[PDB]
């Protein structure tokens, strides 16, 4: 009786699982490492910090290797809570990687809201929001100290650190763009805030100090790291309206062997707002009573899963106008790609496609290699806006075609792509293959 | 004009939109060694025997299908013993 | 094809020994499919990235990526 | 600074970091055979409706196949709080067959079960979003559900199936569309009068190989060690007010099983695994004066408040012998899944792994059921003595009791998941055992 | 004139306003073969 009644029971079919085994699960053997030892140290920010102001840090020699960077906000509420939405995020307009003088990467506030919105899940998300946001119903006037994270290769894992070390004559910087305006701390929709706080801002970078065999190493060696870089472009929406269905042929003009494709639409006055606005619950400011508004989002409430005030009706990539895959719905790109290729929940209005087993992995998993297309392109049919977004019967109890009236407001389109290239450091140098 | 190729009999064959080149493309390949249980093809062996009829039995039984209990009964492969690769169908085109 | 193509190794929900512990090998330093905490290129005698069979630099990795394998 | 770390070294390290063995700063990866994906529609053989059995086969456009998807388009019956999770209810069933034989079968209450033990966080909730209404959605709303299958292909591309190498094996799938889904179609026992049919398609995810792999695959024998689903139906010995009813159920399983997992239902109701009460979300208009205890809030029929679970505890019997100590029901609800899954399994949803990881593909310990001539599962129920119609007659209960309404869950469905092995050779495939 | 009986001299006509097909496409195993056109594309181009 008891587990032994079952470990005496080995029949032929266990022959494939147990017999002349090759591992076990009782011991584990732990590999030993490298001498390292990870310290926060503050850079020097250049330039007058400030709402749309430009400002950047060179990053010290001080450690050996750089990973981790978190660039830190004080900002201060310009009206009660339900006035914010990532407000840090949305301060830091973008940020551009510069090593030896040559551009690698840059990213953007609305990519930092993709990102998040389509990779981060469950807790992190929350937890990246309390890093970002204000999210215990505080009110006018208070004083947080944010937290922005930047998501470049090098800042998400130690087997991509930039040896800095290895760069004996050349810099490696950060340039940062304040936004002019931020949602809930100088501006209410386009009212200025009088009495307005400008942000402190502070950068800081976590640094790897290694041990002597491996310090002079990576000082001496030449160095190659396969490294992600976004590409991104901005571009007008095909707006749909109460009697059509738009619908739009857009180039994709990326290059590299991209992971995946992800976009969404939104109303640029809004930050984060990928959907349209209306008079139900968390639609829009003041849904659910007589001061609703469908001009307006509850800033605090403006990201939603629901689907109905999204505007993709169906989409396709083609590669020199051949389809890149069968057409499927905008909800197809909105929960089943990142179910199957992420695992978390994405917002209506944002959409993926990969083209990778794990969009997620550091390890290549599939590709569409751009710089091989001559005419990628991506087809967008859009949703019909007949809904009266002002009417919760309308907007709740609708089809898979059509979305809010408002949803016309979804005038920008937004395609990023990320892709894999090389850094390449050699003799005290470096800069990227291509 | 296929004169170098795997002739079944006297038919070439074609699987993936090519010409069967040699043995080793078809999928028998893979268990060409072994004593398969039946080829596919079932050429029956000359003529099959005539159904016997009679008055007697089929009126004394009226019906009831009696089966006879004594025959082969050629037993399949047992749930524990895997399937054995004999139970494969050889697909012998040629 | 004259290659010793393995099979998969895909991140493993658990950890794994491959019973062979006296002699450490160093193609299971780098095998996803048993360790499930970091992963790191291995080091030789003096520091120096050893490269398992198999495997593939980031230069070598990014030229079958962008360029494209054999045969 | 990080230099104090380090020099801070002694023999406490040499384990640690004596005598490197990986270092964390530099990623190796490793060449992979080049592949695309690419989504395909496979059409449906018979008429799609409710009731009505339809089927598909998936034809050779690419070599092998992982992921499928089908979806449905479903309209609401009623307002919001009357469908529960209902792409899924619908789906009741779907057998995969393969050269004809029938290598596996997943049904509605398993998908139920499945998720209820084994997704989690935001990769349930985005599975929510995929197969029901979770924005509050009005009466005629209509909207497109994803349901991914997950049969052993479906879930990583390590068991993609080889099409390519069954010149002579079509594969299929027979999908059972339920007569009946709640909030769609009928409302309880009464249909909805006007209710649309559904619209069904079934999306394929093929993977198109190179040309050396292409060859291995049409050349090379093969073996997948893959999973199967085990399912029969019981009726509860049902408790009552008076007592505690026992229950032996023989389990006529075979193969190495990786875990047991069960659950008592209400067949009228889908998903609904534990009793009715007047307490919030425990049944329709539950707190209120219009709350009955015949019929579940539908929108929440699932439930954490195991006072509404039918089991008091369980053992598994191998040929007569405990297995494992009596457990409280609690304990398979729980525990288990605590400890092999790290996900939460609402009450009426039991969970017995044989396995350390039964969340994995990688076997990890097995109960070979085809050495077990006599298994048994054996149940003991709780009282069914609370006025389920008195908030504080369950809220305030003990661990022997339950709600008088505990009676309805008549049914139980026990499961077994286990390891089989696929071969595959001379174009054509089936299991090795039974 | 009778809308509901031909001319059975002249049943056949080139004016495709009378023709019922507004546009077209063919799929091959879930695939577009072509994107779709105006039933005249069928009618005229095709056979052009």
């Amino acid at each position: 009786a008891g587990g032994l009644s079952q470990l005496v029971a080995y029949g032929a079919q266990d022959v494939y699982l147990t017999g002349n085994p090759q591992i076990t699960f009782f011991k584990t053997v732990y590999r030993r490492y490298t001498n390292f030892a990870i310290e926060s140290i503050q850079q020097t920010i250049n330039g007058s910090v400030g709402f749309g102001n430009k400002v950047s840090t060179q990053i010290s020699r001080n450690g050996d290797l750089i990973t981790d960077i978190v660039v830190e906000f004080v900002l201060t509420k310009g009206g009660n809570g339900g006035t914010t939405y990532y407000p840090a995020e949305e301060l830091l307009q973008d940020v551009e990687l510069e090593i030896g003088g040559q551009r690698i990467d840059k990213h953007y506030n609305d990519w930092f809201r993709t990102y998040d919105a389509l990779f981060r899940m469950n807790d992190d998300r929350y937890n990246y929001r309390r890093m970002t946001d204000w999210v215990n119903n505080e009110l006018v006037g208070a004083q947080k100290r944010f937290y922005v994270p930047l998501i470049f290769f090098f800042n998400q894992t130690p087997g991509l650190a930039l040896p800095l070390i290895a760069l004996q004559y050349h810099e490696v910087k950060l340039y940062f763009t304040l936004a002019s305006q931020v949602q809930g701390v100088n501006y209410n929709g386009s009212s200025a805030i009088a009495g307005a706080a400008q942000p402190t801002m502070s950068v800081w970078v976590d640094y790897i100090f290694l041990d002597t065999q491996e310090r002079t190493r990576f000082a001496q060696l030449p160095h190659e790291y396969l490294i992600e870089q976004l590409q991104f472009t901005g571009s007008e929406t095909a707006t749909p309206s109460a009697t059509t269905q738009a619908s739009q042929n857009i180039r994709l003009n990326f290059n590299h062997p991209t992971k995946y494709l992800a976009w969404n639409f939104n109303n640029p006055t809004n930050y984060g707002q990928y959907t349209a606005l209306a008079n139900i619950p968390g639609a829009c400011s003041g849904a659910g009573t007589a001061a609703a508004t469908v001009t307006t989002p509850d800033y605090g409430n403006t990201g939603t899963y629901n689907e109905q005030l999204a505007v993709l009706d169906s989409a396709k990539i083609q590669l020199n106008g051949q389809d890149r895959f069968a057409t499927r719905k905008g909800s197809y790109f909105n929960k089943v790609q990142p179910y199957q290729s992420i695992g978390g929940v994405t917002p209506a209005g944002v959409y993926l496609y990969s083209f990778a087993l794990k969009p997620a992995g550091r390890q290549p998993s599939g590709t569409c290699n751009f710089s091989r297309i001559d005419n990628a392109t991506l087809s967008l049919t859009y949703k019909t806006c007949s809904i009266d977004a002002t009417s919760p019967a309308a907007v709740l109890g609708n089809t898979e075609t059509v979305t809010a009236n408002t949803a016309t407001l979804l005038t920008a389109l937004n395609i990023y792509a990320k892709n894999y290239n090389v850094l390449r450091i050699m003799s005290g140098m470096g800069g990227l293959a291509y | 004009g296929y004169e170098n190729s795997y002739d079944a009999n006297g038919a070439r064959l074609v699987m993936d939109g090519k010409v069967v080149k040699s043995e080793c493309q078809l999928p028998s390949y893979q268990i060409r060694n072994s004593k398969h249980h039946t080829q596919l093809p079932m050429r029956s062996l000359n003529e099959p025997p005539p159904m016997v009829e009679d008055l007697v039995d089929e009126s004394l039984f009226e019906g009831l299908q009696g089966y006879p209990v004594d025959e082969k009964l050629d037993l399949l492969t047992p749930p524990g013993t895997a399937t054995p690769s004999s139970e494969w169908a050889a697909i012998n085109y040629g | 094809p004259s290659y010793q193509i393995r099979n998969s190794k895909h991140h493993t929900q658990l950890p794994m020994r491959s019973l062979n512990e006296p002699p450490p090998m160093v193609e299971d330093l780098v095998d996803e499919s048993l360790f499930e905490g970091l992963q790191g290129y291995p080091v030789d005698e003096k520091l120096d990235l050893l490269t398992p069979p198999g495997t593939a630099t980031p230069s070598s990795e990014w030229a079958a990526i962008n360029y494209g394998l054999t045969n």
